[PDB]
């Protein structure tokens, strides 16, 4: 240990491509294990949504 | 100044059907998401259903869908709300919205990027 020092932030929103998915006609949102997630976008109204697994 | 005129409404039985008008006179609706909010009396504005023309996707609320259809011809600047099967829960003033994205179709709209006079629609059981 000396006298310098990095300092370290929270971590950003991370998108990922992969998450979403199919179904017959709609669309479906599958948060991995463990793990809480957040949706959006203005198809026809706004919409911000978050799932917990 | 840019301004939205309602009209088409009126007095129908129930089980019928109607055409309302928005036409804007100062700029056309090429780049204006259009959106139709209906106010009856004794409570607050209601979102009905919204149209754009960029993706062309259409958005109706839970009364609103497989009775209502909304379609736009910019060649004469106009946006038609052709609904069918009236009920008399329908009975109120309409007022159509135009916005230039500016991501204002949250939920409740209360946003009125152009404000216009609206139109009275009474249903008789």
């Amino acid at each position: 240990n000396r006298g310098a020092y990095v300092e370290m932030h929270l971590p950003g929103s991370e998108v990922d491509s992969s998450l979403v998915s199919l179904s017959g006609s709609s669309v479906t949102v599958t948060p991995p294990d463990g793990t809480s997630a957040l949706v959006e976008c203005e198809c026809g109204g706004t919409k911000i949504s978050e799932t917990i697994n | 100044d840019v301004q939205l005129q309602a009209s088409g409404g009126g007095s129908v039985q129930a089980g019928g059907s109607l055409r309302l008008s928005c036409a804007a006179s100062g700029h056309s609706f090429a780049n204006y998401h259009v959106a139709w909010i209906r106010q009856t009396p004794g409570k607050e504005r209601e979102f009905v259903g919204s149209a754009s023309r960029r993706d062309d996707s259409t958005y109706y609320a839970d009364f609103a869908l497989g009775r209502f259809i909304i379609s736009r011809d910019n060649d004469i600047n106009t946006a038609y709300l052709q609904m069918n099967s009236l009920k008399p829960e329908d009975s109120a003033v309409y007022y159509c919205v135009a916005a230039v994205m500016a991501q204002t179709t949250q939920g409740w709209t209360t946003d009125y990027d152009l404000r216009g006079q609206g139109t009275q629609v009474t249903v008789s059981s």
